[PDB]
């Protein structure tokens, strides 16, 4: 029993995007499908709802220009299309089941994984990966190491240390925007004996650019 | 346009403790729902019609209220319950609360700070970044100051913060100072300075070129 | 569309 949404998109401003919710494990036509928008750090915003069987629709007034909702009963799929995309439009969009299908508002019982939508003119770029090793002031019981990942688009990248083997004391920070583009850092802290005596490596993977990179950290 | 407010907006609790989350509305109903969102996850419904548990929700979750005030109560809190909670009203077209984030109390901890000069690799490509890590500290509130040759430097700083650690309940912070290779060479002393309530006096880290 | 309800089973 699930809702599966389409993969994340990167799109350009003034274009249109269409996202899909595919319903399984229940009767698609008896339940309303609702759509919701979540910007980072912001409140959930309701977009509108569709009755898959009819499918009649009800819209948040704000979204009447932006969003078109449609249902295809034969495939158990619901769609959202969003037009004239602008930056304020970037968000994660969720589709959810709510009540038995009737024109009433409900609480939303099940949610899809959600579809990240990015609206940008920035060009897909791979991260530059830079090793952070000490000066070194030295010296102490445990030692802290990092890599700085810079200028990549689009989100997201995954960071790993020692090919994931080593995850005690890893901190990976949320990416922040620096331009067209995105920057993040990650730190690792290990027993001071441990490095430089044996190797510590940053692993960075960026799906959007089909790139994976490994930076070993060498003492400065 | 009904409006939903959750006023107290972070809450602290100890595993096994009980905590209550408040929700206000700008007009009446019995139509209220409560939701749980873990970061990077979709919301999961906990409670509907104000007091009714959704399927699968454990019993330590209860919800109460009617009209304009509502409460979500979680007792015997588990580590897995640390997260975001918001309400939604369906009396009129749905509007949601801002949400409340739940945090675990712990022993105060001072940050371990580490500072890093720009890598040769960045320098060769013509940029410089100086990174300061402030790691494993509680409580959450903190200040970081960048100083170049004795002077406080406010622009060029970008900041990132982690969510509270699942394993030890500490917080972590990252600070990046980005300079052209040219002012970087221009100055000699670079320092990351942290002041946290665990100490009256800042933990200071520096390097000289 | 308009009013508030449920759930049913």
């Amino acid at each position: 029993v699930k809702l599966q949404e389409s993969g994340g998109e990167v799109v350009r401003p003034g274009t249109s995007v269409k996202v899909s919710c595919k319903a399984s494990g229940y009767a698609f036509t008896n339940y309303l499908i609702e759509w919701v928008k979540q910007r980072p750090g912001q409140g959930l915003e309701w977009i509108g709802v569709i009755n898959p069987g009819s499918g009649d629709t009800n819209y948040n007034e704000k979204f009447k220009g932006k969003a078109t909702l449609t249902a295809d009963k034969s495939s158990s799929t619901a769609y959202m299309q969003l037009n004239s995309l602008t930056s304020d439009d970037s968000a994660v969009y969720f589709c959810a089941r709510s009540g038995a299908a009737a024109p009433t508002y409900y609480a939303m019982d099940y949610w899809g994984q959600g579809v990240s939508v990015t609206v940008s003119s920035a060009k897909t770029t791979p991260p530059s990966v830079y090793p952070l090793a000490p000066a070194a002031a030295a010296a102490n019981s445990m030692v802290t190491l990092g890599c700085l990942v810079k200028g990549y688009f689009p989100e997201p990248v995954t960071v790993t240390w020692n090919s994931g083997s080593l995850s005690g004391g890893v901190h990976t920070f949320p990416a922040v925007l620096q331009s067209d583009l995105y920057t993040l850092s990650s730190s690792v802290t290990v027993p001071s004996s441990t490095w430089p005596s044996e190797t510590v490596t940053c692993n960075v993977a960026h799906p959007a650019s089909s790139t994976k990179v490994d930076k070993k950290i060498v003492p400065r | 346009d009904i409006v939903m407010t959750q006023s107290h907006k972070f809450m602290s609790t100890s595993v096994g403790d009980r905590v209550s989350i408040t929700c206000k509305a700008s007009q009446v109903g019995t139509a209220l729902a409560w939701y749980q969102q873990k970061p990077g996850q979709s919301p999961k419904l906990l409670i509907y019609w104000a007091s009714t548990r959704h399927t699968g929700v454990p019993d330590r979750f209860t919800g109460s209220g009617s009209g304009t005030d509502f409460t979500l109560t979680i007792s015997n809190v588990q580590s897995e319950d640390l997260s975001d909670y918001f309400c939604q009203q369906y009396s009129s077209y749905p509007t949601f609360g801002g949400g409340t984030k739940l945090e675990i109390k712990r022993a105060d901890a001072a940050p371990t700070v580490s500072i890093f000069p720009p890598s040769s690799e960045q320098l060769t490509s013509g940029g410089a970044s100086v990174v300061c890590f402030l790691n494993n500290f509680y409580p959450k509130d903190i200040n970081v100051k960048w100083k170049i040759d004795g002077s406080e430097r406010q622009n060029g700083v970008l900041n990132s913060e982690t969510d509270q650690d699942s394993k030890d309940s500490t917080y972590s912070m990252s600070s990046t100072l980005t300079l052209t290779k040219d002012e970087y060479e221009r100055h000699n002393s670079y320092t990351c300075e942290a002041t946290h309530k665990t100490s009256t006096s800042p933990i200071v880290k520096s390097f000289n070129r | 569309p308009h009013g508030g309800s449920w759930g049913q089973p």
